[PDB]
Protein backbone atom coordinates (compact mmCIF):
# COMPACT_ATOMS: atom_id res chain seq x y z
CA UNK A 1 0.00 0.00 0.00
CA UNK A 2 2.80 2.42 0.86
CA UNK A 3 4.65 1.52 -2.33
CA UNK A 4 1.59 2.19 -4.49
CA UNK A 5 0.90 5.46 -2.68
CA UNK A 6 4.51 6.64 -3.04
CA UNK A 7 4.49 5.74 -6.74
CA UNK A 8 1.63 8.16 -7.39
CA UNK A 9 3.16 10.74 -5.03
CA UNK A 10 6.51 10.70 -6.84
CA UNK A 11 4.79 10.74 -10.23
CA UNK A 12 2.78 13.84 -9.30
CA UNK A 13 5.77 15.49 -7.61
CA UNK A 14 7.64 16.06 -10.87
CA UNK A 15 4.48 17.29 -12.61
CA UNK A 16 3.91 19.77 -9.77
CA UNK A 17 7.55 20.89 -9.99
CA UNK A 18 7.33 21.52 -13.73
CA UNK A 19 3.96 23.24 -13.38
CA UNK A 20 4.95 25.51 -10.49
CA UNK A 21 8.71 26.16 -10.28
CA UNK A 22 8.77 27.10 -13.96
CA UNK A 23 6.30 29.90 -13.18
CA UNK A 24 9.16 31.65 -11.37
CA UNK A 25 10.93 32.03 -14.73
CA UNK A 26 8.97 35.28 -15.12
CA UNK A 27 6.05 36.89 -13.32
CA UNK A 28 6.75 40.63 -13.74
CA UNK A 29 4.74 40.82 -16.98
CA UNK A 30 1.77 41.78 -14.81
CA UNK A 31 3.55 45.10 -14.27
CA UNK A 32 2.19 47.75 -16.62
CA UNK A 33 4.20 50.48 -18.32
CA UNK A 34 4.33 54.18 -17.44
CA UNK A 35 1.21 55.68 -19.07
CA UNK A 36 2.26 59.18 -18.07
CA UNK A 37 0.11 62.30 -17.94
CA UNK A 38 0.58 65.72 -19.57
CA UNK A 39 -0.83 68.13 -16.95
CA UNK A 40 -1.49 70.75 -19.65
CA UNK A 41 2.19 70.90 -20.51
CA UNK A 42 2.13 69.31 -23.95
CA UNK A 43 0.23 72.21 -25.51
CA UNK A 44 3.09 73.74 -27.50
CA UNK A 45 1.92 73.56 -31.10
CA UNK A 46 -0.25 75.45 -33.57
CA UNK A 47 -2.27 74.43 -36.63
CA UNK A 48 0.66 74.80 -39.01
CA UNK A 49 1.40 71.27 -40.29
CA UNK A 50 -0.78 68.20 -39.76
CA UNK A 51 0.22 65.55 -42.32
CA UNK A 52 3.52 65.10 -40.50
CA UNK B 1 -15.39 110.54 -43.35
CA UNK B 2 -18.77 110.39 -41.64
CA UNK B 3 -19.56 106.88 -42.83
CA UNK B 4 -15.95 105.85 -42.18
CA UNK B 5 -16.41 107.42 -38.75
CA UNK B 6 -19.47 105.27 -38.04
CA UNK B 7 -17.67 102.23 -39.45
CA UNK B 8 -14.63 102.75 -37.23
CA UNK B 9 -16.86 103.26 -34.21
CA UNK B 10 -18.79 100.07 -35.02
CA UNK B 11 -15.56 98.13 -35.56
CA UNK B 12 -14.16 99.31 -32.23
CA UNK B 13 -17.43 98.32 -30.58
CA UNK B 14 -17.05 94.92 -32.26
CA UNK B 15 -13.52 94.78 -30.86
CA UNK B 16 -14.90 95.49 -27.38
CA UNK B 17 -17.56 92.79 -27.77
CA UNK B 18 -14.83 90.38 -28.84
CA UNK B 19 -13.04 91.44 -25.66
CA UNK B 20 -16.15 90.62 -23.61
CA UNK B 21 -16.09 87.18 -25.19
CA UNK B 22 -12.36 87.23 -24.42
CA UNK B 23 -13.31 87.57 -20.76
CA UNK B 24 -15.88 84.77 -21.04
CA UNK B 25 -13.35 82.53 -22.80
CA UNK B 26 -10.85 83.34 -20.07
CA UNK B 27 -13.40 82.14 -17.52
CA UNK B 28 -13.95 78.98 -19.55
CA UNK B 29 -10.19 78.46 -19.76
CA UNK B 30 -9.70 78.86 -16.01
CA UNK B 31 -12.58 76.60 -14.99
CA UNK B 32 -11.56 73.96 -17.51
CA UNK B 33 -8.01 74.14 -16.12
CA UNK B 34 -9.48 73.39 -12.70
CA UNK B 35 -11.28 70.49 -14.35
CA UNK B 36 -8.01 69.26 -15.86
CA UNK B 37 -6.23 69.29 -12.52
CA UNK B 38 -9.15 67.61 -10.76
CA UNK B 39 -9.20 64.95 -13.46
CA UNK B 40 -5.48 64.30 -13.06
CA UNK B 41 -6.03 63.80 -9.33
CA UNK B 42 -9.15 61.64 -9.66
CA UNK B 43 -7.52 59.47 -12.32
CA UNK B 44 -4.52 58.98 -10.03
CA UNK B 45 -6.78 57.85 -7.17
CA UNK B 46 -8.80 55.57 -9.47
CA UNK B 47 -5.64 53.86 -10.72
CA UNK B 48 -4.43 53.47 -7.14
CA UNK B 49 -7.71 51.82 -6.15
CA UNK B 50 -7.24 49.58 -9.19
CA UNK B 51 -3.86 48.53 -7.82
Amino acid sequence: LGTRAKESLDLRAHLKQVKKEDIEKENREVGDWRKNIDALSGMEGRKKKFEG
Amino acid sequence: LKDAQEKLELAEKKATDAEADVASLNRRIQLVEEELDRAQERLATALQKLE
